[PDB]
């Protein structure tokens, strides 16, 4: 009798994207589970043409 | 032997036992322990909760 019941409409994938930030810093690679957040340039989406 | 095992008969070989003389194989009433419960899932289900397992 499987007990993993799982809905249509919930989100496991987004909700341990957000996990993962409330839980560490998501900022330094950890190869392993291959967790490299993904990120842009900051001065790249907002170009500041000094 | 005959004396003390063979059932009397007044006819050697019947052409068919009654069920008094012909072993009768009995085992003991056969006990199940029910694992649901009808009623506890009936409230649950109805609430929204979604058993399992």
């Amino acid at each position: 009798l499987n007990a993993v019941v799982d809905l249509q409409d919930r989100n496991t994938e987004l909700s341990y994207q957000l996990l993962l930030d409330s839980l560490g810093d998501r900022t330094r690679y950890f190869s392993m589970w291959n967790s490299a957040v993904d990120s842009y340039d900051p001065d790249v989406r907002i170009i500041e043409n000094h | 032997q005959a004396a003390v095992t063979s059932t009397p008969r007044a006819k050697l070989n019947p052409r068919n036992w009654p069920s008094t003389l012909v072993y009768q194989e009995i085992p003991g009433p056969t006990t199940v322990l029910l694992p649901r419960d009808a009623l506890a899932e009936v409230r649950m289900t109805n609430s929204g909760v979604q058993l399992a397992g």
